[PDB]
């Protein structure tokens, strides 16, 4: 699957962002970018702009 | 009925009077306090949402 999503802003000017998910035993992610810091297992860093 | 008007800002006096064939005249004066304020208007109009710093910003003007 590929699992869609939409951020949306409503304010002013514009605005940047980050979305992350956090992975689990029984999914594949296609990415190794399981990094685990101080407790936290989670996606890497988009940085997209909206 | 009176018209306060801004001009009356912030107290007026009123004085009035009556003359009787033309020879007694005689009056009272009542003073009075009009609402200390703006004789037009001005307020500036925002968003009041929290906004980031040297963003880009937007405030219209009113008056």
């Amino acid at each position: 699957i590929q699992l869609k999503g939409t951020v949306y802003n409503y304010r002013t000017s514009g605005m940047q962002f980050c979305v992350k998910m956090s992975a689990v035993e029984g999914i594949c992610t296609s990415e190794s970018p399981v990094i685990d810091h101080q407790g936290t297992k989670s996606s890497k860093c988009v940085r997209q702009k909206v | 009925n009176l018209h306060i008007t801004p001009d009356l800002i912030p107290s007026f006096r009123f004085v009035a009077y009556y003359q009787v064939g033309n020879n007694e005249i005689v009056a009272d004066s009542v003073w009075v306090d009009v609402k200390d304020t703006c004789m037009g208007t001005l307020v500036v109009k925002g968003d009041n949402l929290i906004q980031m710093p040297g963003a880009a910003m937007k405030i219209k003007l009113e008056g």
